[PDB]
């Protein structure tokens, strides 16, 4: 503060303006074809066609995630990094506790060649597998779809039905409650254990539980980042033994502990 | 407007002191 | 030609880059640094040559004394 | 006393050329592979051009020493060095610097695996082994022999074929800085008579029989493990078979020479 | 894993993992290549220099030996490799790192978002 | 060229000098917003002189990356999540045609295998969701499955159809009026009529939808999601 | 080169060295104990300041208090 | 070549050295009861040799001392 301050601060004005001058000359020696970074332009949640998307409270979606037109999802449920939902030109419904996982794309069409055109429809307790494609279908509540499968449209997952990773369901195709399909084109497998149906409803609880901790870092302030990271270098190695010496004993900040409900154990 | 560290700005006078004086006793030897 | 003031600036850079590289960066990464480098190599090597200059004009007294001394014998 | 020479091209301008190809090609990043390649290639050829050009001023009367030169060591002037050829030496130069290039061409094809180490091993060889060529001095013949030991213990040891390189080289090296040491005593039984190792010098000084007899011995030392003689050849087989290609060619067209140079060059006059 | 085997996923030296690859708790062994568009699942391994062609399935628990081509959906073995195939996979990816180089060399230490960032708040006061 | 490269680099020196020197400003008056982890992306990306040129009447998705030298021609569309990499070669996008969420055309990194094939893609052209295109050629009017993959040399020729999660293998010619499908690709039947009018159709309205979306986009930024964010607590 | 100036540095490098030969050899014959080192003033401190102190209590010939 | 020149060479060299080290460092036991009687060692043998030789060369001899040193390595 004082005059100190206000000297230092004019100083400082100074030796912005000087480099932002260089940089400005270091930018004309390289023929300026360096396209210019940019503030973001990347909205989470878009509207088209005058649709908004109609999220609940409690949805972690990752702001790398695309959620655009005619969208809706339901309580409790998780949209990950990548994933695009684009509800232009017909409504996709997602119901909750249901985890979209990342780089899936889910969309929807206006006119189908054959048969009544269907919105995407993905139910309650779902888990939709990494970089899944999921078009005008239809995925039933508890149902199961592998990572990179693909369903057409028409298609229909029942209830306690799973699609296999890197399956492709052809148009129209129905997979009955209990069956496990797979291949290119998806096909009949075997019928799901029942140990596999808990593994359904594990695989949904666990991403309910995963979704919270993403979704608390997601939402942070800068302010608070600078605090956590400055806490993290600080808790990050340990002298408990010059600790024994002072007579303290170092906590780990709650900050930077997990629930208990995400740990391995 | 102003820089309110005064901490810090103490240090940013020690440092300009230590390369004018630094100067002067090249210059002066 | 091959005076102090390059040498020392060629092995103020050099070092400068040696020094990044064993960080693993890029040679490059801190220029004004580099810049400091030379300016500081020069100074050493300049320096080195004036302390290598004393240091035999130091000696050759030294060695005048002991010759003395050692002389001193055969009187 | 400065020696400096009068001919435009002369001696320490062909040393420093590989010198200068190896420092460019230190900063030269290893995706640049075409760039390494063209610039080790393009050194070594120069480098071969002064070559001839240097046999083209030699001059094929005299007994003396041709194109000498010389380099201060200390400002005392008490120890000068001399670099210098004649009749005998000329032509190693000239295929050095001829091998060199072949080298470099051997490994054309495996130059984006080898990088830029293997070019540049090779251009601190052909210096140093140049060098080697060029030394009026035992003591620097020594110093610049023994440094040959180090970029050829890793060619052999870095781009050999199999596992045998490990033992090729251990045995190499070993053998190698043996012989060298008997030669550094060698030298330094000379220097306390003498005072000097300016091989100009040496060659106009006066040996007893006796002292003559147990040099000889000490530089047979040496030689003997560098020609091969035999018991001590049992290095080569191992060390020339398993290095590489390139490594193999240098190996025998040019370090094996070196034995039968310091004959001819120390021991015989 | 359903293996029993601890479930990190470990991709080793020397390893290019094609374009639009899925992986989940799989073990990839130096010096492999993944076919672009595959599927590696839980407590599956990949032995060391092979190759997996683009589209292969690798389901739960699966296995690739060493020193062969695989593919498919779900991936069969398909042939041996040769040696001098099987040298030419580090190469890969070492010429993998030199083109990653050069996208490296395009981004300075920091960026200059945030004088952006300073100037959308001023125009808001 | 070599001249323009050490002029790009020597520049990289004195804009990271005077970058620096305006985080020495800033920390003088106590500021820290240098440190914010602000997202590097850009939609369009340079590698030297490789630069995309972009039809102004093209629809490029803000999240979309674009890197080296892709050309995009008049109508065409580049949807959210697509990756578009042409540095090693060249990747070309003709008029009126869409590249789907999240699909992915680039070039072989490395001449190891070959010289390496860019990318052409005619006008008219539908790629769906989720499709691998590498190095290959796609004539005007021909359809892409969503989830297909098509590897190097591939010519897949006009009016041609790639079902949807084919692998069409390297080299391989898909004729005219031809479906192709499964892994590997294998013919499966003839096109019909009905279907090429579909494909006509179905790229007029992505065109139609590409406009939507580019109206959308270009939109202001909400002021008031900025102070929101800045306001947090 | 020129023949005739080439030949005659040769002279003077061998008529220089020849002769030249004989300073060094001195120097390594120097003796690293010189001849009454121990008379150098640096090694005669004791006797200069001893009697400075003298006249201290504690070093004194007890002869000394009975006459001062 | 391979026979009794690798043997008198570097096969027996390589052999004979690496056993010696063996040995050596075989005495650096860990015990610190074994270092300080080293130390004592060594200060007695520094008095007995450097000052306690003046009536033993009437029946000892120099060469009897290396002699007994080098025949103690062909031990057990
Ligand atoms: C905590 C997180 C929870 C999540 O969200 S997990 C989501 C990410 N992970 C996934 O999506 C992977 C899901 N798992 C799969 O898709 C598995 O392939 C699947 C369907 C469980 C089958 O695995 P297994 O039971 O171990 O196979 P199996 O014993 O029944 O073998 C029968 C034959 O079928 C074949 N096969 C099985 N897996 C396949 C597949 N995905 N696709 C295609 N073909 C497959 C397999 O080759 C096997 O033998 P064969 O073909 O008769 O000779
Ligand atoms: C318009 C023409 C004028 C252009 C002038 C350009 C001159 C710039 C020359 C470059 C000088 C480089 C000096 C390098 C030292 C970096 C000093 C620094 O970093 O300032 C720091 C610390 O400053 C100091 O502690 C002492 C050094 C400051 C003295 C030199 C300041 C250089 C500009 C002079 C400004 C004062 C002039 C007016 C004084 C009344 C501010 O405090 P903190 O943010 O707490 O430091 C955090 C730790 N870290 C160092 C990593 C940043
Ligand atoms: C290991 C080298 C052999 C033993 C070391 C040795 O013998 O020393 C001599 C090194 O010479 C050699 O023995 C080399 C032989 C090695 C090969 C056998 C030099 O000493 P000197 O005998 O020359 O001193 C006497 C001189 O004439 C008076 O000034
Ligand atoms: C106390 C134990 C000492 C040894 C007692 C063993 C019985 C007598 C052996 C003996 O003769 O001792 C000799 C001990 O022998 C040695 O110490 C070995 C010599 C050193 C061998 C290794 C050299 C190390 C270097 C000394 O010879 P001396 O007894 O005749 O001396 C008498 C003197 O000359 C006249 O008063
Ligand atoms: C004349 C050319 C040479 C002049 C050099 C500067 C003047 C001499 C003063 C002493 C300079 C010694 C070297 C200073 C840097 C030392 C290493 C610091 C690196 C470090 O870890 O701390 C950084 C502090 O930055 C820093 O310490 C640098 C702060 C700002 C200095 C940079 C401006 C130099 C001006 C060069 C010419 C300007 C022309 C116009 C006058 C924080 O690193 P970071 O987070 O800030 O970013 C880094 C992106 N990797
Ligand atoms: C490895 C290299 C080994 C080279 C071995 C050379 C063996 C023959 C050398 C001649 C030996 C010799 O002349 O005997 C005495 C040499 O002095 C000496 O005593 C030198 C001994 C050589 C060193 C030991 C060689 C084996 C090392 C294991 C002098 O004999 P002389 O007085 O009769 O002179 C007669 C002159 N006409
Ligand atoms: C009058 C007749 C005279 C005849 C002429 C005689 C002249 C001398 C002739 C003999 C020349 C011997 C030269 C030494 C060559 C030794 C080469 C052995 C190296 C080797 O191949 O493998 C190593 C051996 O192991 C090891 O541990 C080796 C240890 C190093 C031994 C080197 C000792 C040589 C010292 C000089 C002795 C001769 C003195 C001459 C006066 C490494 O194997 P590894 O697997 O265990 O290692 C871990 C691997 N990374
Ligand atoms: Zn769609």
């Amino acid at each position: 503060m004082g005059t100190l301050g206000r000297a230092i601060y004019t100083v400082g004005n100074w030796i912005r303006g000087t480099g932002q001058a260089l940089d400005r000359v270091g930018s004309l020696l390289q023929g300026s074809h360096r396209i210019e970074e940019h503030l973001s332009r990347h909205r989470t949640l878009m509207n088209v066609f005058d649709k908004s998307p109609l999220v609940d409270k409690d949805v972690f979606v990752a702001p790398s995630a695309s959620v655009i037109g005619d969208v809706q999802i339901g309580k409790g449920s998780s949209i990950w990094y990548g994933c695009v939902l684009r509800g232009d030109v017909n409504n996709i419904s997602v119901g909750s506790g249901t985890n979209i996982q990342d780089n899936t794309l889910v969309h929807v069409a206006k006119t189908n060649i054959s048969g009544k055109v269907l919105p995407t429809l993905i139910g309650d307790n779902v888990t939709v597998g990494h970089s899944a494609v999921i078009h005008g279908c239809t995925v039933e509540d508890d149902a199961f779809v592998g990572m990179g499968a693909t369903l057409l449209d028409g298609v229909v997952v029942e209830k306690h039905a799973m699609v296999a990773a890197g399956s492709l369901v052809k148009q129209n195709t129905r997979i009955p409650s209990g069956e496990v399909w797979g291949g290119n084109p998806a096909k009949f497998m075997r019928k799901l254990t029942d140990e596999e149906i808990v593994y359904i409803s594990q695989s949904a609880k666990n991403y309910i539980n995963l979704a919270q901790i993403h979704a608390s870092e997601n939402s942070k302030s800068f302010e608070q980042i600078e605090v956590e990271r400055a806490l993290r270098k600080k808790y990050a190695r340990k002298d408990e033994d010059y600790d024994s010496m002072l007579g303290i004993t170092r906590e780990t900040p709650p900050e930077l502990i997990l629930p208990d409900n995400v740990l391995p154990g | 407007k102003v820089s309110e560290d005064k901490n810090r700005n103490y240090a940013v006078v020690a440092g300009v002191v230590a390369i004018v004086g630094s100067i002067g006793w090249y210059l002066k030897a | 030609p091959i005076s102090a003031t390059m040498v020392g600036a060629l092995l103020g850079l050099g070092t400068q880059m040696y020094s990044n590289a064993l960080r693993k960066l890029p040679y490059m990464r801190h220029p004004w640094e580099h810049v400091v480098g030379m300016g500081l190599g020069a100074v050493f090597a300049n320096q080195l040559v004036k302390w290598d200059v004393k240091l035999k004009e130091d000696l050759d007294v030294m060695l005048a004394k002991a010759r003395a001394a050692n002389e001193r014998r055969y009187f | 006393l400065e020696h400096f020479c009068e001919c435009y091209f002369n001696l320490s301008g062909l040393i420093l050329c590989p010198v200068l190809g190896s420092i460019i090609l230190l900063f030269i990043p290893n995706s640049r592979i075409r760039l390494i390649r063209l610039i080790g290639l393009c050194a070594s050829l120069i480098t071969f051009l002064y070559s001839l050009v240097l046999w083209i001023q030699f001059d094929s009367s005299t007994a003396k020493f041709q194109f000498v030169e010389s380099l201060r060591w200390l400002p005392y002037e008490n120890i000068n060095f001399y670099l210098g050829i004649d009749g005998i030496s000329l032509f190693f130069v000239i295929l050095t610097t001829f091998l060199i290039p072949i080298c470099i061409l051997v490994g054309w094809s495996g130059m984006r695996s080898y990088g830029k180490e293997y070019i540049i091993a090779f251009l601190i060889c052909e210096f140093l082994m140049i060098a080697v060529f060029c030394m009026l001095d035992l003591l620097l013949f020594y110093v610049f022999f023994e440094s040959v030991l180090i970029p050829m213990f890793i060619i052999i040891g870095v781009w050999g074929s199999r596992q045998r390189k490990i033992k090729a080289a251990y045995q190499f090296f070993l053998y190698t800085l043996l012989g060298s040491l008997f030669m550094l005593l060698a030298i330094l039984l000379i220097l306390f008579q003498t005072g000097t190792t300016d091989l100009q010098i040496l060659l106009t000084t006066e040996f007893s029989e006796r002292r003559q007899i147990f040099l000889w011995i000490a530089f047979f030392a040496s030689f003997a493990v560098k020609v091969p003689m035999v018991p001590v050849h049992i290095w080569l087989p191992e060390a020339h078979v398993e290095a590489p290609t390139a490594g193999s060619v240098i190996l025998a067209g040019i370090l094996l020479k070196f034995g039968t140079y310091g004959f001819l060059r120390f021991s015989i006059p | 894993s359903p293996t029993g085997l601890p479930a990190q996923t470990l991709i080793d030296r020397y390893v290019t993992v094609g374009a639009y690859s899925l992986l989940r708790s799989c073990t990839i062994e130096p010096e492999c290549i993944i076919g672009q568009h595959s599927i590696l699942m839980e407590g599956s391994l990949v032995e060391t220099r092979s190759i997996l062609e683009a589209g292969s399935v690798l389901p739960p628990g699966r296995r690739i030996p060493s020193g062969e081509l695989w593919g498919g959906n779900p991936a069969r073995f398909i042939r041996t490799l040769t040696n001098e195939e099987t040298l030419e996979i580090p190469k890969l990816a070492v010429a993998i790192n030199h083109l990653s180089g050069d996208y490296f060399s395009e981004f300075l230490p920091y960026s200059t978002i945030y004088l952006e960032v300073e100037k959308f708040k001023k125009s808001l006061g | 060229g070599t001249l323009g490269r050490a002029f790009y680099s020597v520049g990289f020196w004195i804009r990271e000098t005077g970058q620096a020197l305006d985080r020495l400003g800033c920390r003088l008056q106590g500021k820290n917003y240098f440190r914010e982890q602000l997202s590097r992306h850009r939609t369009l990306m340079n590698v030297f002189d490789k630069a995309p040129i972009v039809d102004k009447e093209a629809f490029v998705a803000p999240s979309a990356s674009v890197i080296g030298d892709v050309h995009i021609g008049r109508g065409s569309s580049i949807w959210y999540g697509c990756v578009l990499r042409g540095d090693v070669n060249t990747v070309s996008v003709g008029s009126g045609t869409n590249i789907q969420d999240n699909s992915l055309v680039h070039v072989a990194k490395s001449n190891l295998s070959g010289k390496v094939h860019p990318t052409i893609i005619g006008d008219n052209v539908t790629i769906g969701h989720s499709a691998v295109l590498h190095g290959c050629t796609v004539e005007d009017e021909t359809f892409i499955g969503m989830g297909a993959t098509l590897l190097d040399g591939v010519v897949v020729e006009k009016h041609g159809m790639v079902a949807a999660g084919a692998l069409v293998r390297q080299n391989t010619r898909i004729p005219s009026g031809e479906v192709w499908g499964g892994n590997p690709a294998r013919f499966l039947r003839k096109l019909t009529d009905e279907e090429i009018a579909f494909i006509s159709q179905s790229a007029t309205n992505y065109s139609n939808l590409a406009q939507a979306h580019a109206a959308e986009n270009a939109k202001p930024l909400n002021v008031i999601e900025f102070e929101k964010v800045l306001r947090k607590k | 080169e020129n023949p005739e100036e080439r030949d005659r540095k040769a002279r003077e490098h061998i008529y220089e060295m020849h002769e030249r030969c004989k300073k060094i050899k001195e120097m390594w014959a120097l003796p690293i104990r010189p001849y009454g080192f121990w008379t150098f003033e640096r090694h005669n401190a004791q006797l200069r300041w001893d009697p400075q102190i003298s006249q201290v209590a504690g070093r004194r010939d007890p002869y000394d208090d009975l006459l001062e | 070549d391979k026979g009794a020149i690798e043997i008198l060479g570097p096969y027996g060299i390589s052999y004979t050295f690496r056993r010696l080290a063996e040995r050596i460092s075989q005495l650096q036991s860990g015990f610190v009861y074994h270092y300080a009687f080293a130390m004592l060692l060594g200060l007695t043998l520094f008095v007995t040799f450097f000052c306690m030789w003046d009536s033993l060369s009437s029946w000892v001899d120099n060469r009897l001392s290396f002699i007994l040193i080098v025949s103690s390595f062909y031990t057990k």
